[PDB]
């Protein structure tokens, strides 16, 4: 049972780039880097998916 | 160890003594709130050559929020080029062009 | 010590129970240069007084 893919997602190919790691808050994280907005996160919450 | 500043004044002409120079990159930096301790740091003979032939690269950690750490140096384009050997002469680069 | 959060759902009325609260301002904060490690801090019970 393959589950599609939702009705509306960005499809960003992996890189060994886009995840650096940098300061936010009062310690050191890994953070996801937005291809086509070019953002931070530095928290697995919301990414945007 | 270190070399006196007295014995680099009035020893042999011969002699061939060593010295010992820091690097500080990879420094651990204070603390956020605290309080200042007392007391100074003081070099007394610098060298005028420039010092640092056998380089090839430094400091292999990236930076907390930056990304070049500074004076950071990357490996040469030619620590990494296999040419292939011609008939008669033995080693070449690649064309370029 | 810490609540658990099914004591604090099923419990009598009338109990008392104290909590415990973090401050967070003379933290000690990270260093220049490090490997950042992995894992999240969470919170689940939050006043409304203040």
């Amino acid at each position: 049972f393959v589950p599609d893919v939702p009705e509306g997602y960005v499809a960003v190919q992996y890189a060994h780039r886009l995840f650096s790691s940098s300061l936010a808050n009062k310690r050191n994280r890994v953070t996801y880097t937005h291809p086509p907005t070019g953002m931070a996160y530095p928290s697995p919450t919301g990414r945007p998916h | 160890q270190h070399v006196d500043a007295e014995s680099i004044m009035t020893a042999p002409k011969g002699k061939l003594f060593h010295l010992q120079f820091m690097d500080g990159l990879l420094r651990p930096e204070p603390s956020a709130f605290d309080p200042p301790a007392s007391g100074e740091d003081m070099r007394l003979i610098y060298p005028l050559q420039p010092i640092s032939v056998a380089r090839s690269m430094r400091a292999i950690v990236n930076h907390n929020e930056v990304d070049r750490p500074r004076g950071a140096v990357a490996p040469s384009s030619y620590e990494m080029d296999t040419g292939t050997l011609s008939r008669n002469g033995d080693l070449l680069y690649s064309p370029v062009a």
